[PDB]
């Protein structure tokens, strides 16, 4: 769900993610993590520029 | 008199009398604790 | 263990604002911006809620059960 | 001149570079020369003055003029300690099964505040264990932690997966003893903010106990103190020596508190003066400006105190002001009758 | 039982007494010792505290002249009395009024 938001847009809001998939919040922060970086203001951004 | 104890990983209530070899129904395990007592305790609030 | 009901210095009820922060941390604030919206002026009880650690789920892993 | 001098002495209290001067009151009959420090009643009461400046629940800030550092003092000890207020101190507990150890719980649970208003009740008479309708409040709090019986195959979140896991202050119930029920409507007992989380829970865990709650004073213990914060602090008055001007100006306006020095263009040239003298917290920043140490005198009004009360939301502080106030009275004819017996 | 009277000396002289005032501390000691050292006949107040654990202070008064120290303390006392209702008459104003306005 994580990778699909992140097809879909640049940038995911963590708690959105947490109320969709019902989880932990440590566990959405380390799907987060491995793909991510915070971004203040504007969420979680995907670590790489679009290739 | 029934004496009720509670195991380390089922906690379920064992009703076992003196004497008996400490182990649980539906496991094996042998820790055995006791469960709280019914007796009202008054506690400060200091 | 779990968050202290009273601030140690001053006094003021930070119990009930210990979850909410949580929320401010679930959302995209800052540590600082997140004590300032929940009204902690003074220092004591920003270092309440700041350095606390919530070891009671932690514990609660361990719970029976 | 020496006259000046004098006055600033007895009227102001200067912040200098490495320590306070002038701190100690010494408006007294024969210390000063020229001066008439005697008692008067009457001059007293034309020169003193309260004035609200900001009110809201839970929180009030006033400024006191023409009374002394003694008896603000007085004031602010009064509400800190010796107001008395509605607070847990027994707590019998039946089948505590939660990790939170009897003891730090019952510690939790008399700091919790109580909506309660303390003027309508008794302090408890020494021993008296059992406690009457008149000087007790009784409240149970009986929460079963169980699992939810529908929730999601994962349900990573307890919240999900468990109901009554967290034992919040809202689960406290009054229950009232004798005609405690008729006296005070409904809602009017419960405890203050409603949110505080008392207690952590895990299925099959359950925390039922009754607590008595009695009168008490702050001084007795810190959990019967009705205020979060009651403080005062000396009204400041920043004056400028000479007439300063330019970019130093702005410079002024950046050594203190933002919203105290204003700059304004009367010739189209920026000139700093004080405009909120109140807000400023006094960093002492102007010191480090080497150029503008001697161009500033920062000071306090000795006889102009700002009082802000802070409350934990058992009564509004204006009330707490009165108590505090009225307890003040009650000690000194407390003594009067002792004297007038002795005599 | 609560505030005990104690002469200077064996000699019972007026002019210098100390007070014992019991469940007492800097409180009422030092608002009282304000409001009695601006009586003109008054050489030396001051109230000190016996111990940290109990709680009793000790004010003293020494007067000028013939002042049996008894006067000036019950004039302190009702000065501050007097004081007290009357910032409490002021207080209770401003906050009716601020109130009024408010509205
Ligand atoms: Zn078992
Ligand atoms: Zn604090």
């Amino acid at each position: 769900f994580v990778m699909w938001k992140f097809t879909q847009s640049r940038w995911v809001v963590r708690k959105e993610v947490a109320t969709v998939t019902k989880l932990c919040a440590e566990d959405v922060k380390d799907f987060l993590e491995h793909m991510a970086v915070v971004r203040i203001n504007k969420g979680w951004e995907f670590i790489l520029p679009y290739d | 008199q029934p004496m009720i104890y509670i195991c380390g990983e089922c906690h379920t209530e064992n009703e076992i009398k003196s004497r008996d070899p400490i182990r649980c129904r539906e496991c094996g395990y042998r820790i055995m604790y006791k469960k709280r007592t019914k007796r009202l305790v008054v506690f400060d609030a200091r | 263990m779990i968050i202290p009901v009273r601030c140690f210095t001053c006094g003021k009820i930070v119990g009930n604002k210990w979850e909410a922060y949580l929320g401010l941390l679930q959302a995209e604030y800052t540590e600082g911006d997140a004590l300032d919206a929940l009204g902690l002026k003074r220092y004591c009880c920003r270092r309440m809620l700041l350095a606390h650690v919530d070891l009671i789920e932690k514990l609660l892993n361990y719970a029976p059960l | 001149a020496a006259s000046q001098a004098v006055e600033e002495m007895r009227s102001r209290v200067v912040l200098g570079e490495f320590g306070v001067r002038n701190v100690h009151t010494t408006d007294f009959p024969g210390n000063y020369s020229g001066y008439d420090d005697a008692w008067d009643q009457d001059r007293f009461e034309k020169n003193f003055r309260v004035d609200v400046v900001h009110m809201d629940e839970n929180s009030l800030e006033f400024d006191m003029v023409g009374i002394d550092a003694a008896i603000a003092n007085a004031f602010r000890r009064i509400l800190l300690a010796e107001v008395p207020t509605m607070a847990v101190e027994k707590v019998l507990v039946y089948n505590n099964t939660s990790i939170v150890q009897d003891e730090i719980l019952a510690h939790r649970l008399g700091l919790i505040p109580i909506h309660a208003d303390p003027r309508l009740f008794e302090y408890r008479n020494q021993g008296d264990e059992e406690g009457t309708e008149i000087d007790t409040l009784q409240f149970r709090l009986q929460v079963r932690c169980t699992r939810n019986p529908h929730a999601a195959k994962d349900s990573s979140d307890p919240n999900e997966l468990y109901v009554n896991h967290k034992v919040y202050t809202r689960h406290m119930t009054w229950i009232p003893l004798g005609n405690q029920a008729d006296l005070f409507p409904e809602g009017t007992i419960r405890p203050v903010h409603d949110d505080i989380l008392i207690a952590q829970l895990r299925p099959g865990q359950e925390i039922d106990l009754l607590m008595h709650c009695v009168k008490g004073i702050g001084k007795d213990h810190a959990k019967f103190s009705p205020v979060a914060t009651a403080s005062y602090r000396l009204l400041p008055d920043i004056t400028l020596l000479e007439p300063v001007e330019g970019e130093a100006a702005e410079e002024l306006s950046r050594c203190f508190s933002p919203g105290v020095i204003e700059v304004q263009e009367v010739q189209g040239k920026k000139v700093a003066r004080v405009a909120n003298p109140r807000l400023d917290t006094f960093s002492r920043e102007i010191f480090r400006n080497e150029k503008l140490k001697k161009v500033v005198r920062l000071a306090r009004v000795r006889d102009h105190y700002i009082f802000s009360v802070e409350s934990t939301g058992v009564l509004p502080p204006d009330v707490l002001v009165s108590e505090a106030i009225k307890v003040l009275m009650g000690k000194c004819r407390r003594f009067l009758d002792e004297l007038d017996a002795v005599q | 039982k609560t505030a005990l009277e104690m002469v200077q000396a064996a000699g019972t002289d007026r002019h210098c007494v100390t007070f014992v005032l019991h469940e007492e501390d800097h409180t009422l000691g030092n608002s009282l010792r304000y409001m009695i050292m601006k009586n003109p006949e008054v050489e030396f107040c001051g109230y000190t505290t016996t111990h940290p654990s109990e709680s009793k202070i000790n004010l003293r008064i020494q007067t000028r002249g013939t002042l049996p120290a008894v006067e000036p303390f019950q004039r302190g006392l009702n000065e501050l009395m007097n004081v007290c209702q009357h910032v409490l008459d002021k207080f209770e104003a401003s906050i009716k009024d601020y109130k009024d306005q408010k509205a």
